[PDB]
């Protein structure tokens, strides 16, 4: 099992946000993850008068 | 009525009412004489004259 691909979990010393983007692609890391919504901007804002 | 914000309202009523005929100076170049008595709700919407 390539061992540089799972960085994060073979090495005790490496931060959980550490990439190496050329070389592998490291196939398990930290990702965040949004909860975020888009509503229209008339139900935002009313100008009701 | 039990809101924070009746007299600014009894102000800008009659502000409101009354632009065209008579001026009152303001704090930005955001907002006008006719804005709508109904938008004064918060207190940081209280005129400083």
């Amino acid at each position: 099992i390539p061992v540089e691909r799972y960085n994060i979990l073979t090495n005790p010393d490496a931060p959980p946000t550490q990439i190496q983007l050329p070389e592998v692609v490291d196939l398990y890391n930290v990702v965040t993850r949004y909860a975020y919504e888009t509503p229209p901007i008339t139900a935002v804002v009313m100008g009701v008068p | 009525t039990t809101d924070p914000c009746a007299p600014v309202k009894a102000f800008m009523t009659l502000a409101n009412m009354m632009v065209g005929f008579e001026t009152i100076p303001m704090d930005n170049q955001i907002y006008t004489q006719s804005r709508r008595a109904s938008a004064f709700s918060t207190p940081h919407t209280w005129p400083r004259c």
